[PDB]
């Protein structure tokens, strides 16, 4: 009989890099502001065999997190340590899955 | 004419910094009839929380339930002071008023809730990064006082005195009384088991303007992990995260033609740190999911849903499951597709997860 | 297979935090996966996984060195540390700040 | 093809001097039944005659002839039932089961005290239409069963041995009581039955040899969703009964589908919701939920129509979704919204269909 | 026109290869791909279940089962391995001696258990078995007396054991509230929704013993699992246990992979109790246990779906199909394939939890 009013428009930090893992691509350098210059190349030997790696100057590097948030690392050397101590290779790693294939017996994929 | 479709818009505006303090704006309309023998059923509920004292840890919450059912107006207003004494024990001091039609009774209450988890293993918290099913038990001890200022109310108190003093099985049937109708089913569909109550005291002292009936009683809620009150007790009460008066309005109107819902409000605790540096929009409490599925299974529907999560600037979503359809460079939008299937899932009682992980 | 989990790592990469040598040896040596959401302990089942090859635990450098002589003292190239003294363990090297 | 259920419903009401009504319902659904035994052909005939309305004793004859898995089983009951008080009812009767070749007689004298938990005039004044009225039903039934078959004698000996031991036999008789999902239906309907109290298991001499004496009490629950406690006076219109009332309902269920035929002439179809308004009796909720648990199991399109023939001089005033068609004295609910409500109640929806008619 | 649009799709295949003669053996290969979201609060859940079983010497019986569950849930690795010798002492009792091990993420514990399960129907009437061809519902109750011993090698085990020791003595309501703990998730809902009732456990006294191979917590407890009648674990005690049919080893390599967009189920198995003899010389595929159907009903009613289901019963050359309702779609000379129409309706019925019959009677 009686009802109340309604409206509803719905309907109608201290980042580190593991030189053992790093391969020296330098996208961290591109992700770093030029004013800081924290990422730097360190040369070890022949360039074609891996050669140079990259390093962070902890004093110069002040909590930008652009490198890791960009998630551009192919090698996973760009790691982030946390105040509690956990280490991150990637911002979000895919979950590990128990992989086993599906083949219907009567369907064409058997 | 035969098609029944649900049109819903959702907006989650998170705020920057460690504290979430998010705003939720939800609109919903569905053509399916409601599962209520009394129709039309209209309700307005206003929940406002205010920080009474940060040093004492006292928060103040006022809930105003205004409802119209079968042309009858009911109003349960309740102002309460919640205080976290310990991580297990919590205290409450409050006053309220229930006015149904011409009848109205005011109540006051002192209440201690002691929530104890059964298992405090470090192994589980060490292994599982996202604990959902946490069993436990909540012991409520409530001393509630009501002025016996009405003759019918006095009759109720007198009859209850004799009922308690006459039947020893009253502690079992009081659950049937308390869980009026389908509620008694829902507790079994949500993993909630309720122990027989214990009436510590049942006495009456008189105030100069009228008598006051005082009843102290205890009961034991028991959660098998699915219960939000037990498993998410810490996420339940973000008093430390609350410094600004938060508030939510929620009104749903249910004619036989359709149901219209509007829920607009800001509150803290929307996003919590799930570990790994990614803030997670909080896991869906499962009790609402199953209890709403109880009525949502009753009819089929087409799904037209749209969620618009407004991230604060500088943050990006790293995980969404299902994926967001469109992005406005700050707002992540889930419209249709597997999100529609998930909306169907949760409407009908599904407890599937919707992992929104976002980070700096 | 490779797409499940972090695609770089063949085995589950479990870095070792600097939990060490502060109270009766600190047997609760913190093992953290590349996902980083959980923070596990070095229980014998984790050692069973590690000897199974499904997981691989690695020691980092830029931190208080983790029982570096109490876990194992083989220092031929300073990275010959093994838990059960026949593990064939691998250490992650980071001369991050000390190098130019 | 597709599961499409065709249901033709019609109710015809007398008015003023009678709350009586004649109901015809023909349903056919293609979905398979949820019976573990597949073929089920059951016929039910309930005939209530007013033996004496002044005494309150009305005689209910109930025959249930079922064929399940090529097993014919026939239950029959005859009961004189009378309200001693508004809270207590008393029944005296006899019947027998004819399961397959086995058949056993039972003479039952029962008393059901249906007490409300609370009876508040404050509740009665506002929120007028009471649906979820909670209460407790105390049933006390004395059963006399002649012990004739040696298997029956063995069963009697087994139960008297089971009551000698097994101190928890009263609680476990609940698990025995409900053959299948009925124990789940207890919670789905909201009723919680307490442990029974066996006042006496004894033998007694009689013309048919010994007669097992079984006096026992139990307690039907108090959620309020169950309608036995909520509408105690509505289910039993002894005063409104003056002629024999007859309901013949039968369902034939094969895996190909279920076909239901109901023809019920009964009193109590019209209840005055308010002054000057007559309402169709509100839907009981326990049947809705107990059949919804079963009907949720398959998706279906619905073809439903409802024909209401009123007493002459009355018109429909207020209605959950309005009538699709209106001939003089005849109203027809069909189309979209009524089909929505039918799909709602098939799957367990307890939503209302409030049809109010006035002179 | 039609209603209930925007349905998902589930594609399912089943194959039951029966063995002729007195051997009631069967080979069940099932596949399923469901595009509906799962009801997992920790959604990315993939579990592989390897149930091997071997005939130990049948002089006393004691067939040996070996179950290996490996479940990755939210990138948390869990593994439970149990090897146990089980023997039907009498028709009503069963006695088992076994060992096992759980291992979640990092924490693992091994247990050695012995168990006496006395299963009793609430009634055994000659009239019932005389009048009914097949009683699917049967009321009864199981009594498990379980003695489980766990070395407390890990500190988590020690803390939990101390907590349990304190709890069993501090609270007498423990016997009740342990049931609240016993159901980790919605299993408490499935208990009453499935017709099962669980009585308060009766502790016979859990005690610690000093073992040379680590200290061992040895807990003896008995619990009563009563059934309304739908429970396969009670009503079908004669079945569930190939007491004499295990003349050959048997295996199951089941598993599922569940994630935000779907569910992928693959079952390979060889079972000795697929076929049940019936009266009149007829043999049938065993009646479906109803606890699976009902417990699946809770999650099966969460989305509207259409099923494309195929089933092939590879019947032995010596048998011809009979009393198949729904009827067979494709008729080979020996094989029989059910698909579509009424069978699809039955699949949609049992996916949502409908306890319906699919009578398939094969005979000579
Ligand atoms: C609901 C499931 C559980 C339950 C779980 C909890 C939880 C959870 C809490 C309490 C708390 C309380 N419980 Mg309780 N409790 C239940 C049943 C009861 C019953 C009863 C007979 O029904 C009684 C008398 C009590 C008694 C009480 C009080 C002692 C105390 C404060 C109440 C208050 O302020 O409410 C005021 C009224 C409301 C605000 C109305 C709306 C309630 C809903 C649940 C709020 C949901 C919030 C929404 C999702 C987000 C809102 C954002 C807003 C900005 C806040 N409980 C059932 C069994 N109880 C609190 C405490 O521990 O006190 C010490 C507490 O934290
Ligand atoms: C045995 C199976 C369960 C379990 C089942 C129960 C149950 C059931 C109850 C307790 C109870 C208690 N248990 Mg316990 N408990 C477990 C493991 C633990 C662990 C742990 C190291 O994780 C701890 C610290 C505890 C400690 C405790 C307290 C939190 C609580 C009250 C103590 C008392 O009654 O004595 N238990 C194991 C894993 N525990 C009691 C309590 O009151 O619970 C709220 C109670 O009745
Ligand atoms: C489809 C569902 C998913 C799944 C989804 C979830 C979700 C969702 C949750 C968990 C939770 C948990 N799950 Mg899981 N999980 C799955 C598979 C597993 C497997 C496995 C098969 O290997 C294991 C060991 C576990 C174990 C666990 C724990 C890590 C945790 C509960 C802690 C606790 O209190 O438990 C106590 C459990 C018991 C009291 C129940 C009884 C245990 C078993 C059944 C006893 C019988 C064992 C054996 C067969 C008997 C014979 C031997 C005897 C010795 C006689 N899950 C499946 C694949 N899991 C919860 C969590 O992490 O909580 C924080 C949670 O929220
Ligand atoms: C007396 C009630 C209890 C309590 C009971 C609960 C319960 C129970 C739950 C929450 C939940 C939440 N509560 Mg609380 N909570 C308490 C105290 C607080 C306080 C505070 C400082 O006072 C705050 C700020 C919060 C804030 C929050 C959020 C963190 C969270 C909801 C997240 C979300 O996005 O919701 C989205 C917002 C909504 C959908 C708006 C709902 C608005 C309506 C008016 C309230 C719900 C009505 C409900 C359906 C019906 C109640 C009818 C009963 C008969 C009373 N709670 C008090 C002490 N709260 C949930 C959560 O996830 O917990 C971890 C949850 O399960
Ligand atoms: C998919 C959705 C489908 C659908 C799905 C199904 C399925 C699937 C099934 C049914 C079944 C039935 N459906 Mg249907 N059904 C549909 C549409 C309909 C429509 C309609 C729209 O017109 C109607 C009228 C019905 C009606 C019916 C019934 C004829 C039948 C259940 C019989 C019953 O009453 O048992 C009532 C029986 C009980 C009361 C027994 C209780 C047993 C216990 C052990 C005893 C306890 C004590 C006892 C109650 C005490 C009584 C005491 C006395 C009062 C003194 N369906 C929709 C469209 N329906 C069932 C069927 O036919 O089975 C063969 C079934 O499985
Ligand atoms: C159904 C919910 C309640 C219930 C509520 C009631 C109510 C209400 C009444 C009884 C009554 C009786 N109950 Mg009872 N009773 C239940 C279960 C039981 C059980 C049992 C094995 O579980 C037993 C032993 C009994 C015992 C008894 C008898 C002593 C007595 C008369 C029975 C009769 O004649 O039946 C014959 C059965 C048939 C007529 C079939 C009944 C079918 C349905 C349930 C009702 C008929 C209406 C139908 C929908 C439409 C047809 C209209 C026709 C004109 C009748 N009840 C459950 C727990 N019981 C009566 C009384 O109080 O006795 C003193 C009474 O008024
Ligand atoms: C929309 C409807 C969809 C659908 C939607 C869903 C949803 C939604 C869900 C599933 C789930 C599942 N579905 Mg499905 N599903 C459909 C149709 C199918 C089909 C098919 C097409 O034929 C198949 C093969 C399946 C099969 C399955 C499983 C893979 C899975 C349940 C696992 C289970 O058994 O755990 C067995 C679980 C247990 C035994 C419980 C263990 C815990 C308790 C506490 C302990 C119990 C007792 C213990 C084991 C005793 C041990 C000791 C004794 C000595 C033995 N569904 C339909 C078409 N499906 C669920 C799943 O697992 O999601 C990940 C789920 O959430
Ligand atoms: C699940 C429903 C019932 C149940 C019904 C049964 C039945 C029935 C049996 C037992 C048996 C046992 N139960 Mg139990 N039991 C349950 C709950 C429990 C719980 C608990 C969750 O707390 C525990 C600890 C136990 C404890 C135990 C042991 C004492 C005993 C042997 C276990 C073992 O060998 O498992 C080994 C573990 C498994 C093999 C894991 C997988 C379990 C599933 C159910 C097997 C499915 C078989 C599949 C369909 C076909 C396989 C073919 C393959 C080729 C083998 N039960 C519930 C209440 N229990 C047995 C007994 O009596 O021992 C004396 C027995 O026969
Ligand atoms: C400890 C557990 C109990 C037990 C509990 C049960 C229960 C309960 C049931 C069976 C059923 C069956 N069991 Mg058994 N059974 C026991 C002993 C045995 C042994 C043995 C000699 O060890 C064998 C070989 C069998 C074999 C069989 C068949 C006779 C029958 C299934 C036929 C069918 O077609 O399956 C085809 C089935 C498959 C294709 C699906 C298999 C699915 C998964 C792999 C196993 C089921 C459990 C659950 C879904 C998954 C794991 C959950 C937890 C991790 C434990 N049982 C032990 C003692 N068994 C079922 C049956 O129909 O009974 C009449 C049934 O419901
Ligand atoms: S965190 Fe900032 S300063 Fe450090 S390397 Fe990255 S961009 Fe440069
Ligand atoms: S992105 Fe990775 S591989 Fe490239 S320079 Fe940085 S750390 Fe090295």
């Amino acid at each position: 009989p009686v009802e109340n009013k309604n409206q509803a428009p719905a309907p109608g930090k201290h980042y580190f890099i593991i030189e053992n893992l790093c391969v020296g691509c330098g996208l961290c350098l591109d992700k770093c502001p030029p004013k800081v210059n924290a990422i730097g190349y360190k040369f070890y030997g022949d360039v074609q065999e891996g050669g140079f790696r990259c390093y962070i100057d902890q004093a110069a590097c002040i909590s930008c997190s652009a490198c890791f948030s960009g998630d551009e690392c192919p090698s996973g050397a760009l790691i982030e340590v946390l105040p509690d101590g956990e280490v991150l290779d990637f911002s979000y790693t895919p979950p590990e899955r128990l992989d086993f294939d599906l083949r219907f017996l009567h369907r064409f994929h058997r | 004419n035969d098609v029944t479709t649900a049109h819903s818009d959702y907006e989650i505006v998170l705020e920057g910094g460690s504290s979430s303090w998010g705003k939720v704006k939800a609109r919903a309309k569905v053509n399916a009839p409601p599962a209520s023998p009394l129709l039309p059923a209209d309700c307005d509920v206003k929940l406002n929380v205010k920080p009474l004292d940060p040093a004492k840890g006292f928060v103040r919450i006022s809930a105003v339930f205004e409802s119209i059912v079968d042309s009858t107006k009911n109003k349960l207003t309740i102002e309460a002071d919640i205080a976290n004494e310990t991580k297990e024990r919590r205290i409450s001091v409050g006053e309220g008023m229930v006015s149904v039609g011409d009848f109205s009774h005011t109540f006051s209450f002192e209440g201690s809730v002691v929530n104890l988890f059964y298992y405090r293993s470090d192994a589980v918290r060490r292994n599982v990064p996202n604990p959902i099913y946490m069993q436990g038990r909540q012991f409520h001890d409530i001393l509630m006082k009501v002025p016996l200022d009405n003759n019918d109310l006095i009759d109720t108190w007198e009859g209850t005195v004799k009922a308690i003093g006459s039947t020893g099985a009253f502690n079992d049937w009081i659950r049937d009384f308390w869980f009026i109708g389908p509620a008694f089913t829902a507790l079994n569909e949500g993993g909630q088991r309720i122990s027989r109550i214990e009436v510590n005291g049942l006495n009456t002292e008189s105030g100069p303007k009228g008598p006051v009936g005082v009843s102290r009683w205890r009961f034991s809620h028991g959660g098998s992990g699915m219960v939000d009150s037990i498993s998410r007790w810490a996420e339940l009460f973000p008093s430390d995260k609350l410094n600004r008066p938060a508030q939510v309005e929620a009104g749903f109107r249910s004619d036989s033609q359709g149901i219209e819902v509007k829920v607009d409000g800001e509150f803290p605790g929307v996003s919590v740190d799930a570990g790994g540096g990614l803030r997670r929009i909080l896991n869906h409490p499962l009790i609402p999911l199953v209890h709403h599925g109880m009525v949502g299974k009753f009819n089929n529907f087409n799904v037209d849903a749209q969620l618009k999560v407004v991230l604060p600037k500088g943050y990006k979503i790293r995980y969404a499951a299902p994926q967001y359809r469109s992005q406005n460079l700050e707002e992540y939008r889930w419209s249709g597709g597997a999100y529609a299937r998930w909306v169907e899932h949760v409407c009908k009682g599904g407890v599937g997860q919707f992992e929104i992980l976002y980070a700096q | 297979g490779p797409w499940s989990g972090n695609a770089v790592h063949k085995a589950e990469k479990y870095f070792i935090t600097s939990a060490k040598r502060d109270r009766d040896g600190k047997l609760q040596i913190e093992l953290v996966p590349a996902s980083g959401r959980r923070k596990l302990s070095p229980t014998p089942e984790m050692i069973r996984r590690l000897i199974d090859g499904e997981i691989e635990i690695y020691i980092l450098t830029t931190q208080p060195d983790i029982a570096i002589d109490m876990n194992k003292e083989i220092i031929d190239m300073e990275n010959r540390y093994v838990i059960d003294f026949d593990k064939r363990g691998v250490k992650w090297t980071m001369r991050e700040i000390p190098v130019f």
